[PDB]
């Protein structure tokens, strides 16, 4: 009986806690990914600036 | 055997054995009416155990919840069960706790429980009885070791047996219209003293574990 009750409690607790921690991890993922996004964007447009200045 | 208690204690233990299967009968993640009481009582075990025992509260969750819920169902069989008409020539039909032996059994169970914890988790050679804080505290060891189990039991047992007698002592004179606040106060305090035996058991385990 203790197994069954603690088991359903552990089910709901486990799923909610995993939800919250993966949410934090994917938030870290978006911050890092958009940082590298605008960094690579600066890199490509900087290659444009480089080719402009070089042909200049 | 002491029959007058054993006969009714058998059907109360039957109620217990059925509540043992009540776990595996209905699985509800969100328990509606009735089973939410089961989850709340499990939470209550969590409370008292984590508050008083300490770390290994969970393998002692069974040993505390059994006496707690058993005093609960025995209060049920004592008062709330309709038993006016039934008649037994062997003795009064009140509760499993009518005999001294059930309460001294719970006593020895709690005693050997904290003794087991204090011998395994601490050293086998010496436990809290060994006179470490002040070597002239042997009377404290003798007295506490000798007084904990029996009066630990007596605390519950006195009130429960007292009301189990008082109900029929009242009905013998006046019909049930008068004794009903007495039934009320009894159903009030019988679960409190259940909690009390539970929390004192838990405190003795915590003493053994510290």
């Amino acid at each position: 009986l203790g197994d069954f009750m603690d088991k359903r409690d552990a089910s709901i607790k486990e799923q909610l806690s995993g939800v919250k921690d993966t949410s934090s991890e994917v938030k870290q993922l978006e911050e890092q990914a958009n940082a590298v996004m605008r960094a690579a964007r600066a890199e490509i447009s900087a290659a444009l600036n480089k080719m402009k200045k070089e042909t200049q | 055997i002491h029959g007058q208690v054993l006969i009714t204690s058998w059907v109360v233990i039957a109620i217990l054995l059925g509540s043992a299967a009540i776990a595996v009968r209905s699985p509800q993640t969100i328990p509606t009416g009735g089973q939410n009481f089961f989850e709340y009582v499990l939470e209550f075990i969590r409370d008292v155990s984590k508050t008083q025992i300490g770390e290994e509260y969970r393998p002692w969750v069974p040993f505390i919840g059994t006496m707690f819920l058993f005093i609960f169902v025995s209060n049920w069989s004592g008062a709330l069960l309709p038993w006016k008409i039934i008649q037994l020539p062997h003795g009064e039909l009140a509760a499993p706790t009518n005999d001294i032996n059930t309460t001294v059994a719970l006593a020895l169970l709690t005693s050997v429980a904290y003794f087991y914890a204090g011998l395994t988790k601490k050293g086998l050679g010496y436990f809290g009885k060994y006179i470490q804080p002040t070597p002239i505290l042997l009377p404290i060891n003798i007295l506490e070791d000798f007084t904990k189990p029996l009066s630990l039991s007596f605390r519950l047992f006195g009130n429960i047996l007292a009301d189990e007698l008082v109900v029929v002592v009242l009905v013998s004179l006046v019909p049930l219209v008068v004794p009903i606040p007495v039934m009320f106060l009894g159903l009030f305090t019988s679960g409190i003293q259940a909690l009390i035996f539970a929390t004192l058991a838990a405190a003795y385990i915590g003493e053994s574990l510290e």
